[PDB]
């Protein structure tokens, strides 16, 4: 047979991104996961290089930094395409998984390729906190402090867990070391969960935007999709260009060119865009512990809905009444970030706790009841008896 | 799944060997057999063999190395004392 | 390498130390101090050493706090700005003779004596050279020996030229525990104390190692049993051969 | 050995009873170590000598 | 001259060898008293920087 | 190295009776320094099968031989595990040390070198 | 089936370490592998844990080891335990490798199997040496300054090659910053060069001493090899646990005890003893370029093995003069490493040039050679005509 | 200072900028502090201690 078929390393790549059988209608939504490959490298490769010139003690990494700013050459790309590349991430990694909420990736027999995927989600949302705690500023102080306070909401021994993830008093000189030592190690745990994903995803193939079968027409990735990615590919270098160029930034706060500070919290915090609905949904519970809670259930949510989906077809294409309820969630979840970045002021805690409350009523209410509705619907809309 | 290439290795079943016929094995449970204790009077006399046949290829190898670095080093000391500082300017540079 | 050059070897004198089983004698760690402070001090750092390292291990909370508060350390601006002094705390760490490399070689004929924290680790034979190179100035170097000005001959000491003199005597020293201060004894007190600074952990390490020595020999022990057993069906297997007709 | 049969009867020991013995044996173990070693030093400890002191 | 051994940078020791200069404790390289490479590895002699005199003074630059 | 190369150089040495009384008695000192003979095995037993020369040999090998390697392989495993040798009694004598396999392997090659001479085969008009 | 066999996860380890088929009569030599699995773990575990407390700055650096010392709890056993890990995991190494010399296991049709061990072998030099560089006492900074000038011997832009490396003038804090986070990165790649390893040694299966086929009587890797590596795990960890707690400086050099200086170089500088093998090498040839050369030379020539081996039956168990040579080869090793700790001087360097021809005149000429003559003695001694 | 060259102010405009103010440089070859003018590796110098 070819070599690349009897080779022990090149029939892996062979199968998996070769000769690997796709289903011939797939559209654009399916070029996401390739994108996040990409946006692991260029993580990866930038971060090691500014490493070079980066110092962990407190009192010289908020300068380190700057240092690689203003005189490692090349310097400022390579912190630009670095914190840009993280916004980037998340954009990408939200497309990946809303993607996957309306074509019912989910669904059966994928289940496990989901579970893996929410794992890496939570292991992406800690890697970048801890990257962000690296630089330093007002902005990194509070957030470690914020971050690690949440486990002082466990009973009994939650305080202990806190001075003991400290390494001290207080954020301090042990803290943003072990944070820099923790920040380099997660991404290679990322890698390896994201070669788990590849490995579930293959034993079934990638699902199709019509839900059913793509036994009876596949085509090779290699050729087909192999180009089809590189537009996608090119379009997202593109993008992330002009960020990095000519809106450094945009994404960024300028409370991170102030250095960190333990006597004085900023007037006005307002997270990394990503965090905001689930900082909106912390907020909304006037209560420390529950409060804690909810906003990790918010997460953890997601691996009820493989259950919740009563549905007997996969996916919202063919689906009036759950395409229009999947809008609903997407809006409320742009809703929640927009009150993250407000005040806690009058309309807005109101809207902030009605708008977690359809967060979670989406999954556990609003799918199961609709799934039926739509089923019973698609029955006697048929049936002559 | 893609085909795989040939090997000289199977699995269970079919491990890639010749077809066996008229070897017959048997075997006692570890469980009925005498609490480990027996593996002396009748298993250490036998001991010791498997390297009573080896020593030699082992021992030699390694006298000749000895003895060359003694050699040498005893040398060395010679020629850095007081006795050899004569033999030394004739061997040095 | 001719011998001078490499220097003398230091032969094995019996310290209460050596052993699998021995903690160092606290006792004469205490005494190495006040040699250290009374002579060593003069022209040697110790700046890897924290007072607060010393309660509990050769001086009490309250005797190591009065030995702190003689020395003076920079400390935070006052309300206006103008830098202030202030005593030491247990937090300190032993302050050294020189404020700088610069002045250290001026007072010592341009020598720079090195910092003794991590002596006794930082050169070959240990303990044994330390206390030999101490106890061995001759009064007068071998016959030929053609010494530089300002230098001191020692046999232990490579290239036998040093240019550290001898600086113990007997009875410079007034042992507060009573005992004699010959020069040897100041030696084998000083050599301790240094072992200790190099080595804080020493005592605590040796304890952990009785310890983790005495679980893992039983657990291989226990594994080769346990092996054997697993195996017997295999090891007395048995095979007969009856040639199949054709 | 009988003195098995009698705690155990014919069955292996369970990981509960394993981990159980585990958390004494690590606090027995502990204490019968440091007492034989503070022994063994007797006269060079900080303890022996600060008796030796008075201040 | 610059105390760099040509060989693999390591920095010569002062009075040794067996031509009256420096020693290369690395890898053996003996230089002469004028710091040239007389035996081992080192490929050239130790290279001599720019400088100047002023009376008492050398500037070395 | 092939067997065809290994048989010109002893079968050269074997005709010459300079040579043959030289270094056959060495050539059976050394076979029994060797001592596969204690451990049941006739040294054709020993060849390392993982090519297709080898492949080809022990496919044409008649089935009587083929039963006994078996059973020679499996009883030598079994003593090396053990750190014993087999009694004495039991032991390959050297009538029995045969080249049973050696006409099989001499055949392939020649069969196998013959394709590889055939198919570069030049033409000269 | 089982759901050990059907699970996606859990298949793949139910064929590599639980129904794998091992030959029954592999020695204790085959426990070497798992133990260089166990080195692999305790060096990236330790390494972590000190990362959190160490500072890669020039300044900081070797007061940061010994704050590690002297003030975190435990401390020393990490720092004892990473070094002193080091060592063994090379005397294992060489033990793995020595082991597949005498036994032929470097034959076909594992040569990819071999080949790969040989990059992981030099992936794990350059490792222990970033490593060693990062103490930044005495011989570190000599060792970083000489490891780095052997790029020097190339032609026309080695010099250049080196003052990148540098990142300037000289070894300084540009140097040991990006040789901290190199040292970080490096053991993640030699864990996938293993996985690698593994897999082109899972398609053939392991060899045994007796050099042929093990097909025709095999044992579940579950029970008899797990509990059988579980003997060696604990001799290897009692005497780990010997040097650590009784003699953890007796492999290291005083030398490192005091901090790296730029304008002195020590009296007498013995590198790490598992290099002085290919110091000796190094040393023993009066040229620059030729010094390089032939010491690089000393770890490629393993690569000619399964050419230069015309023997026709695998392994030296059954073989007089091969089993002879195969010891002359181990001590000259050792001899080569004697002599690299001694001064280069008069009986010494001519015993070191001898060494030296020998090493390499083993896989060249001698193994040749010897194989042949063994392959016709065989021959000779049973054929009647 | 060193910054400033080629973008605001000549390399010698820059050099005489620096020099007018004081650092502190290595101490002498006994021991004592000592003073010196600014260099273009330098970083401008703030009004307050
Ligand atoms: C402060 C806030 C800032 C916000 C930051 C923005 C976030 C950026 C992060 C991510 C950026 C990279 C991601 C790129 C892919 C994302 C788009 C996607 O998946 O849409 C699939 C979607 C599915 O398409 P399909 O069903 O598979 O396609 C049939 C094609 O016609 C089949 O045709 P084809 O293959 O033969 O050719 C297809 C097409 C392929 O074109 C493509 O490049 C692929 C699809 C991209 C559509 C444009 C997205 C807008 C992004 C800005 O090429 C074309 O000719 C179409 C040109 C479309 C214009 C693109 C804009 C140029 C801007 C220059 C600057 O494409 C769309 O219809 C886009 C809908 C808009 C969604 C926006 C929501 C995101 C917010
Ligand atoms: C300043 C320089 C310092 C040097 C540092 C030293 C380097 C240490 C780094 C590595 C240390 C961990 C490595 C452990 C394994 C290495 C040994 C090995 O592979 O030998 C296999 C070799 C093959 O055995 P086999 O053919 O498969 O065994 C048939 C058994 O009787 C079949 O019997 P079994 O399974 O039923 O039971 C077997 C046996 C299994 O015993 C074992 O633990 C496995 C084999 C270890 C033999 C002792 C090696 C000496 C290491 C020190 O258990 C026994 O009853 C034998 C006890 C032997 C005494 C061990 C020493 C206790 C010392 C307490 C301290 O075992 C030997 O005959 C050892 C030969 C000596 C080689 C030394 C060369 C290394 C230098
Ligand atoms: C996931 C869904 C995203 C939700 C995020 C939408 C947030 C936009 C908020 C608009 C706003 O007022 O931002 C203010 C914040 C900050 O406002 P603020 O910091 O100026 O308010 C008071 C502070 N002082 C006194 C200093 C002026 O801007 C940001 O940091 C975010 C802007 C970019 C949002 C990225 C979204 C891209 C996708
Ligand atoms: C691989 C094969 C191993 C070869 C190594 C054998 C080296 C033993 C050398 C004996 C010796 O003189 O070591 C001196 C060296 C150093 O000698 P040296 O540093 O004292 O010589 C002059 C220096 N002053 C003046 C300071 C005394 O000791 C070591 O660093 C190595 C000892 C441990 C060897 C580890 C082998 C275990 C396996
Ligand atoms: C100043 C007058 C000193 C006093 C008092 C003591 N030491 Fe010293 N020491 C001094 C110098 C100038 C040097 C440099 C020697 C050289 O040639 O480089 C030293 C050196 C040492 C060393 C290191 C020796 C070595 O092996 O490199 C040691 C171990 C040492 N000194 C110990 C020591 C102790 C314990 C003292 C009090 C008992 C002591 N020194 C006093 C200068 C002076
Ligand atoms: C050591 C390698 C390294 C890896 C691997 C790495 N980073 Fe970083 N990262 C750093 C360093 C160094 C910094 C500090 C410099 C900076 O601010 O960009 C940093 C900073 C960050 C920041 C702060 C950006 C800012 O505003 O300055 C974020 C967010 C971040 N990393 C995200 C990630 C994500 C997400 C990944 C991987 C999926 C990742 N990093 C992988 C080294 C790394
Ligand atoms: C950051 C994680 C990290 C990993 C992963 C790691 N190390 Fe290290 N290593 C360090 C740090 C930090 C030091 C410095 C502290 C010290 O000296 O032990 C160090 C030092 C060393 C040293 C010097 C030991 C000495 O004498 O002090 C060696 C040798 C070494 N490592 C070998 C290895 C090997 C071999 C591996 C892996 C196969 C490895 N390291 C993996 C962090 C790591
Ligand atoms: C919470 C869910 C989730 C997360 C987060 C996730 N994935 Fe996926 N991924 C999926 C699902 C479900 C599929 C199956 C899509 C289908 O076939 O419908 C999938 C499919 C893929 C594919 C196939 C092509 C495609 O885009 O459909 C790739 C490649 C992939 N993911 C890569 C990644 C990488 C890389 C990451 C992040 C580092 C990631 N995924 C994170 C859920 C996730
Ligand atoms: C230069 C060679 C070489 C190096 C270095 C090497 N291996 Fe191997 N390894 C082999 C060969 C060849 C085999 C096949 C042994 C056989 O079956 O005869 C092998 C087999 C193995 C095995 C099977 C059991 C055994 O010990 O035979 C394991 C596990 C393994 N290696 C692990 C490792 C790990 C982990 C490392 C180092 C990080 C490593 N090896 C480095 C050559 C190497
Ligand atoms: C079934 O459906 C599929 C499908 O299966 C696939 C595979 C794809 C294609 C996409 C992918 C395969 C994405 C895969 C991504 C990965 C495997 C990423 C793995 C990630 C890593 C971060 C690798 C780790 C990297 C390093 C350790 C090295 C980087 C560092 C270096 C080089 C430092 C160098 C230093 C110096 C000093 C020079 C599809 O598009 C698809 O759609 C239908
Ligand atoms: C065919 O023959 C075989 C055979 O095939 C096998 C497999 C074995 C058995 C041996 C092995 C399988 C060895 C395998 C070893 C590995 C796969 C090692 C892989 C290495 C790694 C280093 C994994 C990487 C680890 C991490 C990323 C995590 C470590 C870090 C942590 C947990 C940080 C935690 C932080 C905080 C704050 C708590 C045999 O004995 C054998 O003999 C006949
Ligand atoms: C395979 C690479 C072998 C490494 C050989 C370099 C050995 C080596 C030297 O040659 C040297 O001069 C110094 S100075 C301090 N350490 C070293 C060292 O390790
Ligand atoms: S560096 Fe001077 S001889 Fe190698």
């Amino acid at each position: 047979m070819a070599f690349r078929k009897s080779n022990v390393y090149l029939s892996l790549v062979n199968s998996y991104i070769i000769d690997s059988p796709q289903p011939s209608s797939i559209n654009y939504w399916w070029n996401m996961g390739s994108l996040l490959g990409l946006c692991l490298v260029i993580q990866i490769v930038t971060g090691i290089f500014m490493a070079m010139h980066y110092s962990s003690n407190i009192e010289l990494a908020f300068s380190s930094v700057e240092h690689i700013m203003r005189d490692v050459h090349n310097g400022y790309i390579l912190r630009y395409l670095h914190a840009n590349g993280a916004s980037f991430f998340f954009m990408v990694m939200f497309m990946h998984m809303a993607k996957g909420l309306y074509y019912g990736s989910y669904r059966s027999p994928r289940v496990t390729l989901w579970n893996v995927g929410v794992i890496i989600f939570t292991l992406t949302i800690a890697t970048a906190f801890l990257g962000y705690c690296c630089v330093y500023g007002q902005m990194s102080h509070w957030g470690a402090t914020v971050i690690t306070n949440l486990f002082s909401a466990i009973p009994f021994v939650g305080n202990d867990i806190v001075s003991w993830l400290w390494g001290g008093f207080s954020v301090s000189n042990p803290t943003i070391q072990r944070f820099f030592a923790l920040h380099y190690l997660v991404p290679f745990i990322i890698a390896a969960m994201v070669i788990m994903h590849l490995m579930a995803l293959h034993i079934h193939g990638s699902s199709n935007p019509l839900g059913i079968t793509g036994n009876l027409d596949r085509i090779p990735m290699h050729s087909y999709f192999i180009f089809k990615d590189l537009v996608t590919v090119f379009l997202f270098m593109l993008i992330l260009a002009l960020f990095v160029f000519y809106s450094p930034n945009t994404l960024g706060h300028p409370d991170n060119y102030i250095p960190g500070n333990p006597l004085v919290t900023p007037a006005s915090i307002v997270p990394e865009w990503y965090l905001l609905p689930f900082y909106a949904i912390l907020r909304s519970i006037p209560d420390k512990l529950l409060g804690v809670i909810t906003m990790f259930a918010a997460i953890l949510v997601l691996l009820v809905l493989p259950f919740t989906d009563r549905s007997v077809v996969r996916g919202n294409t063919f689906k009036v009444l759950s395409k229009f309820f999947f809008f609903i969630f997407v809006f409320n979840f742009v809703l929640l970030g927009q009150i993250g970045a407000c005040h806690v002021e009058v309309p807005y805690v109101l809207m902030g706790q009605i708008a977690t409350f359809i967060y979670f009523a989406y999954f556990l209410i609003i799918v199961p009841v609709i799934s039926t509705i739509e089923n019973v619907l698609f029955y006697i809309g048929r049936v002559n008896k | 799944g893609p085909p795989s290439g040939k090997t000289y290795m199977g699995w269970w079943g079919h491990m890639g060997g010749p077809k066996q016929k008229g070897i017959t094995s048997y075997a006692v449970s570890p469980y009925a057999q005498k609490p480990l204790q027996g593996i002396f009077h009748n298993a250490v006399f036998n001991s010791f063999r498997r390297f009573k046949s080896q020593f030699l290829y082992v021992l030699i190898p390694a006298g000749i190395y000895w003895y060359w670095w003694k050699n040498g080093n005893e040398y060395n000391e010679f020629l850095y004392s007081k006795a050899g500082r004569e033999e030394l300017e004739r061997v040095n540079v | 390498m001719t011998a001078a050059e490499h220097g003398l070897h230091a032969p094995a004198y019996a310290w209460s130390h050596n052993g699998p089983f021995e903690t160092f004698d606290h006792a004469s760690i205490r005494r190495g101090y006040q040699v250290y402070r009374e002579v060593c001090a003069a022209c040697h750092s110790l700046d890897r050493v924290a007072w607060r390292t010393l309660v509990g291990v050769s001086h009490t909370n309250e005797e190591v706090r009065n030995m702190a508060e003689e020395f003076e350390y920079d400390d935070e601006p006052d309300e206006q700005g103008n830098p202030k002094k202030r005593p030491g705390k247990l937090s300190d760490y032993i302050p050294g003779p020189y404020p700088n490399e610069q002045a250290a070689r001026a007072a010592n004929q341009g020598a720079l004596p090195p910092d003794l924290s991590l002596i006794v680790k930082a050169r070959h034979g240990g303990c044994d050279y330390i206390f030999s190179l101490l106890t061995g100035y001759p009064d007068e170097p071998p016959a030929g020996v053609a010494l530089p000005p300002g230098s001191n001959y020692n046999p232990y000491f490579p290239g036998g030229s040093i240019a550290m003199a001898r600086v113990l005597f007997d009875d410079m020293v007034e042992y507060e525990d009573g005992t004699p201060a010959t020069t040897s004894q100041m030696a084998k007190d000083v050599t301790t104390f240094l072992n200790w600074c190099a080595e804080p952990e020493h005592d605590e390490r040796k304890r952990l190692g009785l310890k983790t020595v005495i679980i893992l020999s039983s657990l291989y022990l226990l594994s080769i049993w346990v092996k054997k057993f697993k195996w017997a069906g295999i090891k007395t297997r048995k095979f007969v051969f009856n040639p199949p007709k054709p | 050995s009988s003195l098995y049969k009698t705690f155990f009867k014919r069955n292996a020991v369970f990981v509960g009873t394993i981990f159980a013995g585990a958390f004494v044996f690590q606090t027995v173990f502990d204490t019968a170590i440091t007492s034989w070693y503070e022994n063994h030093n007797k006269g060079k400890l900080w303890k022996d000598v600060k008796a030796r002191i008075a201040a | 001259m610059l105390g760099i051994c040509t060989h693999l940078g390591c920095v010569p020791i002062g009075e040794a060898g067996d031509f009256g200069g420096w020693f290369c404790p690395c890898h053996g390289s003996h230089y002469d008293i004028s710091g040239r490479i007389r035996k081992g590895p080192a490929p050239l002699n130790l290279e001599i920087p720019a400088y100047e005199f002023d009376g008492d003074k050398v500037i070395v630059g | 190295q092939s067997f065809t190369s290994i048989a010109r150089i002893g079968d050269y040495i074997l005709k010459s009776p300079v040579l043959s009384k030289l270094c056959v008695p060495v050539a059976n000192q050394f076979i029994n320094l060797a001592g596969y003979k204690k451990l049941g095995l006739k040294f054709d037993d020993l060849i390392a099968e993982e090519n297709p020369i080898m492949q080809t040999a022990l496919r044409r090998l008649p089935e009587d031989e083929s039963y006994a390697r078996a059973y020679r392989i499996i009883r030598a495993h079994q003593t090396e595990l053990t750190h014993h040798l087999l009694p004495r009694n039991e032991w390959i004598k050297a009538q029995e040390d045969v080249p049973y396999l050696l006409p099989y392997i001499l055949e392939a090659e020649a069969a196998a070198k013959e394709k590889d001479e055939l198919d570069n085969i030049e033409v000269s008009k």
